[PDB]
């Protein structure tokens, strides 16, 4: 009946915490160089008994792997080669793209020579014909390097020693709130850092029903995640067979110019099933009736983030998306969807510098799964009457969002100290 | 055998029966072929999981128990700290609970400790004729 | 600069009332009016801030409104503790410059 | 629960200088000011100054060169000057203190201000950016400023008041 | 935590009637759910239990065939209390049926009690009767 | 107390894609230049204690 404190090192405790997570890799300089290999089997520890809040939207794993992304993506780029100089008067003659000759630097300082590329109608702008590439006023440019792939692989997020994570297992698990089944695993499964806008791709698919997260749903303001139970197949190709001119600029700098077309006038594209695009826009709009219906297009102004934007291949695609959301919902055949390219992109022009995509010379040709969606409502008109849903791909974050729902981090406090009937040895 | 935190949810007396599973895969050692971003990052977590160890291990020493795992103490259980009977605490609740409810006053206690510890060895410093 | 009201209103026992306060877009029009009550006697007591909010303890049926630069004090069920002089107030441009109306007196008829 | 006290001279000579103190005790401020009003018989109110707590003062701008404001933070008072006295100035004056407050013009909550939209797009009320487009222009992301007062003031406590006649 | 039972029900005699007992203020996956009778002529008579978590039963032999119990599949509230829902099906009732009927959230998580009636609730009235 | 009482003005004139210098716009006001006060009697009390440590 006499109580004395003891203490208990190694108890099950842990508590919410922040840190400095590490990636990992096994099978393209972003990941390939990565880290440490991952171990031969991890370990998923289910955990009996256990409910544990999580909340997807507070989560620091999708700030550090946004930042992260952002740090490779610098540091893949500053190597390579720079295009300064490629901002010469450009004089411009049609074939969209557009046939434009202009001098550039030989490797001689006092030699010049008139050369020629084909440019899309994105990357160049006219001023006063004379013209210019579109980023000259605004940013320097420089050229991603041909050997690097912006093909996303699988990365594992990681938490260090004394730290785990916490993984729900629960199928109907809701963005926020307590899982009652959680088992704790020190990686993560493999995650794509697949870059998208509107719809995602290669994301990893809900089991049961399909997922309907957001942060608020009767908020307008906070976007709205989809995620399908079953993947979606979208086969993506740009038709023109374009060819790689190099010509050198300088001592070992090299442009890599687009050559002739060869073969068809036909602009990219992707095809999507009928058939499944529309029992997942049925179950899509059950589960977004389940909280409640028309879906009409977003029309903002910046391209890369109206149109369904990713990377394929190499070639940085931009998809008119009105094919998939012109619907109204009370309750093969496959759809097409035109895509532009661009080459010259500014996610961070203004934090850093621009990039120049080069170009890609033959066919080009991907076939991804769509597994999630990025929604939007409008502004609430008269309540309860219709609403309407836009796409939107705002912001890179959401996706990692959308992959890293599942997993919470936290630091394990081993130090209980607990009442026995316990004393020392006397003195 | 369960794994690691696998008695989480279990009581308070089944996880402290294996406690020493917890406590033994809280320490890794992930080789390493760095030879970057990631490099750095890898530098700094290194770091910090046998910087929390050796502060646990530290607290465990100037406690008289740098043996780890269990020890006693000549620290009394003052009631104010928690009003539960031994059946209820070691049978009714898990560490989590256990350690939010006792979270408020977990420093006093430890202060307790080193002080009793510091005055048995000051008597085994007296304790020779 | 002063905001225009009437000079008097008065009303019977068990009705409604409204003053009228006309400004301009630099005070009014700001959208930020109050109102006060002065009853001979006691010291000003403050009823209405920021166009619509009533003061504690003053009743619903001391209603504030504004439509531009005019802005419009409503009183319903008259009572005879009502009878004073109203005067409205408004920011004019700084946020520690206040201006105030000209003042309508309340007068309550038919008393026992 | 705030308390002022007023006090000073009852009677004035003309042309005196009048010089009032109000002592504030029990202070629950937020912000805030302590100032000054006035009211002729039979006469409407007419706003005179005030002190706010970062020290800027302000007068009446149609009276301020016969006004004076100062504080005293140690003493816990104000003081009022007012030179020139006539029998324009016998009037009731009442020691105030009222809420002050400038609101900027802020973006909802989750919208940053992003004036590209409107620069390269030419849309109206699309001065803020739903954050969820992450500095992108999107136009069902559009939104006005948070619709309030530019300028919000009215008077929180009234003191007693102070009556100052002007007489040989 | 507080358990929340059924009101009342009237039935015949020869009829069945189901008694149901949600839960509260506490993990209703952890606790077992004993179901007793309180009848004026026989006195207290304990009837049952029912693991939420496991699902397994113990019924006493005097109603092993006419009574069943389900639970259904907690619902969290915060990590450390939850909501659930325990029924108790009665058939075949006499007059000595009727009573006073309650649910109980047992005494520890491990022991020599764990079962043990502890937190109970408001009770259920069963009337039978023409 | 130091002012440059010179009402400069900054000419932000783009030079390369991205570079952008800030030349140094025509002057507003008067052609004084700056310059710093110190209050001469405090300074002769602090140089008076100055000789003497
Ligand atoms: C997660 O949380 C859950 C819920 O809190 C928790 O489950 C509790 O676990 C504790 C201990 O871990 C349990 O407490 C122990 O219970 C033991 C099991 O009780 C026995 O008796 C049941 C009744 O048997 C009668 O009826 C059957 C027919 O139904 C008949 O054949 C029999 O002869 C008898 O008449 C029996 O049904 C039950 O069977 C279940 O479990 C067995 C495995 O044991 C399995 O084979 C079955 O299929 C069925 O699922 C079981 O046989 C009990 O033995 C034990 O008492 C001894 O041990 C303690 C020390 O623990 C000693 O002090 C004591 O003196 C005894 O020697 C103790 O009472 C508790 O009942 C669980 N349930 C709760 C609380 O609701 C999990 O463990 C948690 N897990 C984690 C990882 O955290
Ligand atoms: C998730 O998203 C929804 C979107 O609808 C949000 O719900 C709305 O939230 C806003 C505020 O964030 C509400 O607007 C405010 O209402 C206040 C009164 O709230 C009570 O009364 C309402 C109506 O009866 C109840 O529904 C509510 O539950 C409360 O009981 C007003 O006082 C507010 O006005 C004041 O603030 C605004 C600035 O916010 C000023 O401009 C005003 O002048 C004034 O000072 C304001 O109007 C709105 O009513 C909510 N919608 C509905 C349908 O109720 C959720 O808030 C959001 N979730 C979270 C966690 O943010
Ligand atoms: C996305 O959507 C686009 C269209 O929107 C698809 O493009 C089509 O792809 C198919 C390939 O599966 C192309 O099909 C080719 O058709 C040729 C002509 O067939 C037509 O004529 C006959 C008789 O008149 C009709 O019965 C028939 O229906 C067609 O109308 C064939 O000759 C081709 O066969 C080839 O293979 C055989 C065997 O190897 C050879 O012997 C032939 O000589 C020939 O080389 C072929 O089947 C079709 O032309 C494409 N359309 C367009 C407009 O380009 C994409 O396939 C789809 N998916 C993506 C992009 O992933
Ligand atoms: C979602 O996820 C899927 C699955 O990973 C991705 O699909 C991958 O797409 C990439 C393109 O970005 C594919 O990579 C390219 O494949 C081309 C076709 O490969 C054929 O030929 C090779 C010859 O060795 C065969 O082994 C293979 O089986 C195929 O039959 C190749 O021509 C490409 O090679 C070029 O690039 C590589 C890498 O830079 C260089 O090393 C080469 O020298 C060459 O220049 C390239 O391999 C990849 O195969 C696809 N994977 C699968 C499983 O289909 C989607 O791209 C992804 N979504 C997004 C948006 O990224
Ligand atoms: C460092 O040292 C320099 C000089 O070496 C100082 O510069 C002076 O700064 C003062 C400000 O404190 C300037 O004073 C201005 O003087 C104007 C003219 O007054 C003259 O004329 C009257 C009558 O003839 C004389 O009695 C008086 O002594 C002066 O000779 C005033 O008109 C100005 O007043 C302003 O404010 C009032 C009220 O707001 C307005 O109504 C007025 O219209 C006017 O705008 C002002 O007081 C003085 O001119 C400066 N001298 C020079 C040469 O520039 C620096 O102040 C000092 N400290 C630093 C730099 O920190
Ligand atoms: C995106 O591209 C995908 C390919 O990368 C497309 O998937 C392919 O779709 C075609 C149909 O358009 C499938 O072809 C079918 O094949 C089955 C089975 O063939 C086998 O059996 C027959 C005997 O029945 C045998 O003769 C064959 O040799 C095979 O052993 C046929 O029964 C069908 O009639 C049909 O021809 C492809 O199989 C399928 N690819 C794969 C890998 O399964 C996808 O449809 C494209 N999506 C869009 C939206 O364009
Ligand atoms: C220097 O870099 C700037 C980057 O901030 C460039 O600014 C953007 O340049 C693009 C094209 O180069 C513009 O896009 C065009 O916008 C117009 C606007 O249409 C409206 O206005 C016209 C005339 O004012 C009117 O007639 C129409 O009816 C519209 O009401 C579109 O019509 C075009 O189709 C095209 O989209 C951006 O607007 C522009 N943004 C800003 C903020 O200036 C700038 O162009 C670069 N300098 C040069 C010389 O190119
Ligand atoms: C460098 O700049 C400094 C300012 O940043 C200078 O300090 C200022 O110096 C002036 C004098 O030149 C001081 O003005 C004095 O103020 C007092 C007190 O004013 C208060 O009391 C009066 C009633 O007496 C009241 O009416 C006011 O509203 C105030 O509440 C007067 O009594 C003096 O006569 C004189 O006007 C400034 O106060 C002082 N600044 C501060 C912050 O104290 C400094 O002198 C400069 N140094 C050099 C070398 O140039
Ligand atoms: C983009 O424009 C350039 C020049 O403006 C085009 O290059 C030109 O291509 C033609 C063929 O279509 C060349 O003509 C042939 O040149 C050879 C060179 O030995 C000559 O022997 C033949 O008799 C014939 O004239 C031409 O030389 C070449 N360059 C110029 C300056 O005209 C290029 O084809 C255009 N690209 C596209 C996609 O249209
Ligand atoms: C999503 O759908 C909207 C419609 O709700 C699309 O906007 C519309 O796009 C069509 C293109 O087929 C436009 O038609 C063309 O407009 C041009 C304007 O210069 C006109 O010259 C042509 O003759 C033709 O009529 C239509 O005007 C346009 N309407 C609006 C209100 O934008 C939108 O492009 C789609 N966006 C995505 C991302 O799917
Ligand atoms: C430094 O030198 C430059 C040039 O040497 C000066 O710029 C010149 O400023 C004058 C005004 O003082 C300008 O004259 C006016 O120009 C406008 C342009 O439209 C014209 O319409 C007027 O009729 C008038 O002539 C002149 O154009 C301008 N540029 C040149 C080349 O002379 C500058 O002012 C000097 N800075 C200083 C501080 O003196
Ligand atoms: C995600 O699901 C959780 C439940 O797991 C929701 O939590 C409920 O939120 C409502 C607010 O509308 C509360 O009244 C309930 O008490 C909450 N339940 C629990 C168990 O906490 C949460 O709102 C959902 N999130 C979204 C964005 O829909
Ligand atoms: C126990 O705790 C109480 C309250 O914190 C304190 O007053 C007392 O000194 C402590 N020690 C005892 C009772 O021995």
């Amino acid at each position: 009946e006499n109580l004395w404190v003891t203490v208990y090192y190694g108890v099950p405790v842990w508590k919410d915490a922040e840190t400095t997570l590490f990636c990992a890799s096994d099978a393209n300089v972003w990941a390939t160089h990565a880290c440490v290999p991952t171990d031969p089997n991890p370990q998923e520890i289910h955990l009996e008994n256990v409910t544990e809040e999580f909340n997807m939207w507070k989560n620091n794993m999708v700030e550090q792997m946004h930042t992260d992304i952002i740090s490779l993506w610098d540091q893949s780029l500053k190597p390579c080669v720079k295009l300064t100089p490629l901002c010469v008067t450009l004089q411009c003659t049609n074939v969209e793209l557009k046939n434009c000759s202009f001098n550039m630097t030989t490797e001689l300082r006092d030699k010049k020579q008139k050369v020629y590329s084909l440019f899309y109608r994105l990357d160049v702008v006219q001023i006063n014909k004379e013209y210019r590439l579109i980023n000259c006023n605004t940013s320097a440019i420089t050229q991603a390097c041909p050997k690097v792939s912006f093909e996303p692989i699988p990365i594992h997020y990681c938490a260090p020693a004394g730290f785990a994570i916490l993984k729900c297992k629960d199928k109907k698990f809701n963005g926020t709130g307590p899982c009652p089944s959680v088992s704790t695993v020190q990686c993560t499964h493999g995650i794509k850092p697949v870059v998208s806008t509107q719809l995602l791709l290669n994301g990893s698919l809900a089991e049961e029903e399909v997922m309907i997260r957001s942060e608020n749903i009767t908020n307008n303001a906070k976007n709205i995640l989809v995620q399908f139970n079953t993947p979606v197949q979208i086969n993506c190709t740009r038709p023109n067979n374009n060819t790689r001119k190099s010509i050198r600029i300088g001592p070992g700098q090299a442009f890599y110019a687009t050559g002739d077309i060869i073969g068809d006038i036909r602009q990219a594209h992707c095809n999507v099933s009928k058939a499944t695009w529309n029992e997942t826009l049925g179950k899509v709009v059950k589960q977004l009736r389940k909280h409640f219906i028309r879906f009409a297009n977003s029309s903002g102004g910046d391209l890369e983030v109206t149109t369904h934007s990713f990377n394929c291949g190499g070639e940085f695609f931009y998809c008119n998306t009105s094919g998939l959301f012109n619907s109204t919902w009370i309750s093969n055949d496959s759809i097409t969807l035109p895509c532009r390219i661009k080459q010259i992109i500014n996610m961070w022009q203004r934090i850093g510098q621009a990039m120049y995509a080069p170009p890609i010379q033959g066919v080009i040709r991907c076939v991804s799964n769509i597994t999630g969606l990025i929604l939007t409502r409008d502004g609430g008109s008269t309540n309860s009457t219709t609403e309407t849903f836009r796409p939107g791909g705002g912001d890179m974050r959401d996706n990692w969002r959308s992959e890293l729902y599942k997993y919470k981090v936290v630091k394990i406090e081993p130090l209980g100290v607990a009442p026995t009937r316990c004393k020392r040895r006397v003195v | 055998f369960l794994g690691f935190l696998g008695a989480a949810g279990s009581t308070m007396g089944a996880a402290s029966m294996t406690l020493t599973v917890q406590a033994r895969n809280l320490l890794s050692g992930i080789v390493q072929q760095q030879s970057t971003v990631w490099g750095i990052k890898q530098l700094q977590a290194r770091v910090l999981a046998v910087e929390r160890y050796l502060r646990d291990q530290q607290l465990l020493g100037i406690w008289g128990c740098s043996g780890k795992l269990i020890c006693c103490t000549n620290v009394p259980w003052n009631s104010s700290w928690s009003n539960r009977n031994l059946s209820e605490i070691w049978d009714n609740m898990t560490w989590l609970q256990w350690d939010k409810e006792i979270s408020n006053y977990t420093q006093i206690i430890y202060g307790l400790l080193e002080e009793s510890q510091n005055q048995q060895e000051k008597n085994e410093q007296d304790l020779l004729a | 600069y002063e905001l225009t009201q009437p000079s008097s209103v008065s009303g019977s026992l068990g009705q409604r009332v409204s003053v009228t306060c006309s400004g301009s877009s630099s005070n009014v029009g700001n959208g930020y009016v109050s109102w006060y009550q002065l009853i001979p006697g006691s010291a000003p007591r403050t009823i209405i801030y920021g166009d619509t909010s009533r003061a504690s303890g003053v009743p619903e049926r001391f209603s504030g409104s504004r439509s531009g630069n005019t802005a419009t004090l409503t009183i319903s069920s008259l009572q005879a503790e009502d009878e004073a002089d109203f005067f409205c107030a408004s920011p004019d441009d700084s946020s520690s410059n206040a201006v105030f109306g000209s003042g309508t007196t309340l007068t309550v008829l038919g008393q026992p | 629960q705030v308390q002022l006290r007023e006090s000073g001279p009852s009677l004035m000579k003309p042309s005196q200088t009048l010089s009032l103190t109000c002592t504030v005790s029990g202070s629950s401020l937020n912000d805030k000011s302590v100032g000054w009003v006035r009211q002729a018989p039979g006469k409407a109110l007419q706003w005179l100054g005030s002190v706010d707590t970062s020290g800027n003062t302000d007068y009446n701008p149609g009276l301020k060169s016969r006004l004076s404001i100062t504080k005293d933070n140690s003493k816990s008072r104000i003081s009022l000057t007012v030179t020139g006295m006539t029998t324009e100035d016998s009037a009731t004056y009442y020691c105030i203190t009222a809420h002050q407050k400038t609101n900027k013009k802020e973006c909802p909550e989750d919208y940053t201000y992003n004036p590209r939209c409107p620069q390269q797009y030419g849309w109206s009320d699309c001065d803020c950016m739903g954050d969820r487009f992450g500095g992108y222009c999107r136009q069902d992301g559009c939104s006005n400023y948070i619709h309030r007062s530019t300028y919000e003031w009215y008077v929180s406590a009234w003191g007693q008041g102070l009556l100052v006649t002007v007489s040989s | 935590g507080q358990l929340v039972q059924s009101g009342a029900e009237l039935k015949k005699p020869g009829a069945s009637v189901k008694i149901s007992c949600k839960t509260s203020g506490y993990r209703f996956n952890f606790y077992h759910i004993n179901w007793i009778r309180q009848t004026a002529g026989r006195g207290p008579e304990w009837m049952g239990w029912i693991s939420p978590y496991s699902g397994d039963k113990n019924l006493a032999p005097a109603f092993q065939d006419r009574v069943i119990m389900t639970t259904d599949t907690e619902v969290p509230v915060t990590s450390f209390t939850s909501t659930g829902a325990a029924y108790m099906e009665i058939r075949n009732l006499k007059f000595d049926d009727t009573g006073t009927y309650f649910c109980a959230k047992g005494l520890l998580r491990d022991g020599s009690s764990t079962w043990l009636p502890y937190l109970w609730g408001q009770g259920t009235l069963l009337t039978v009767s023409s």
